[PDB]
């Protein structure tokens, strides 16, 4: 709803993660950033990354 | 749960538009109306996961 | 002496701009369109009284919320200054939504509908489930229009035994999360 409006469209790129295998040692999130960082060279998880 | 999301929410938006810089006391909301947290929304997305 | 901007930093035109005394000055105050720029230029400046920059209730129809609704400035022996206030547009949509509680096989046998109230022969919006517990109807306008969610499923009654449910949600509000629970027998 924010950012589909222009006047709320902020500029901070969001990237949002509903990430599988959890509790069992964050598997999900570990081959995520895993494929986002040294995989790839693209993608928001090297742009400009604030806290997460 | 809708507190916990007011809280959250509120302190994103003030972040990401650099409002605290520009203002806006942190003893009045953003979310009134028009963007409440819908709680039946919540309640249902919660139902349905337990499901 | 300050400026209307929106929340990312755009700066509103066109907002009558007015400050509302109090005590005896309540009698007190004018007010301003503001300019491209924001920058309202409220004049009529009498120390020893506070002021309240405040939306005008006329000439702001297009505009929901101002965030800092009045701002408390005393008004000494000068002239104010960097006064911004944040101010919401007004989002007309209603951004319909609704998950369904049935079994998983049932799911992609189901249509939800949007039948309107006035007319339940002649359906709106056909929304198929597929294979997702939730229906995200196209925001709508909210104006009354009072509508059915009736739940078209495509399984006969010659296999199997249901009820298709119908939901009444008259459009005045701006979210909705419709619930339908489909649990069919035999």
């Amino acid at each position: 709803r924010l950012y589909t409006y222009k006047r709320t469209h902020a500029a901070y790129n969001l990237l949002f993660f509903a990430s599988g295998g959890g509790k069992f040692n964050y598997q999900g999130t570990k081959r995520w950033l895993e494929d986002n960082l040294d995989h790839t060279d693209s993608s928001l998880l090297q742009d400009n990354v604030a806290f997460v | 749960l809708t507190r916990n999301t007011r809280i959250i929410a509120e302190a994103l938006t003030r972040v990401i538009y650099n409002l605290t810089e520009k203002g806006t006391p942190p003893d009045m909301p953003v979310f009134t109306e028009q963007m409440q947290i819908q709680q039946e929304q919540l309640d249902s997305v919660m139902d349905w996961l337990t499901n | 002496y300050g400026t209307v901007s929106s929340l990312n930093g755009e700066p509103e035109q066109g907002v009558a701009m007015e400050a509302v005394g109090q005590n005896d000055c309540s009698i007190y105050g004018e007010d301003t369109v503001t300019d491209e720029e924001g920058k309202f230029r409220l004049r009529g400046l009498l120390p020893g009284c506070v002021y309240h920059v405040q939306l005008k209730a006329e000439g702001n129809d297009h505009i929901e919320r101002a965030l800092p609704h009045h701002r408390v400035i005393e008004v000494g022996n000068n002239d104010i200054d960097d006064v911004n206030i944040i101010v919401f547009r007004q989002i007309n949509q209603f951004d319909l939504s609704g998950n369904v509680i049935t079994s998983s096989e049932y799911l992609p046998t189901l249509w939800v509908k949007l039948y309107k109230s006035e007319n339940l022969d002649n359906p709106i919006q056909t929304v198929s489930l597929g294979q997702s517990l939730f229906f995200h109807f196209p925001p709508l306008l909210r104006d009354g229009e009072n509508y059915v969610v009736l739940l078209d499923s495509t399984l006969p009654r010659s296999q199997y035994d249901y009820i298709l449910p119908q939901v009444s949600f008259t459009a005045v509000g701006y979210h909705k999360h419709i619930t339908l629970i489909f649990n069919p027998t035999r």
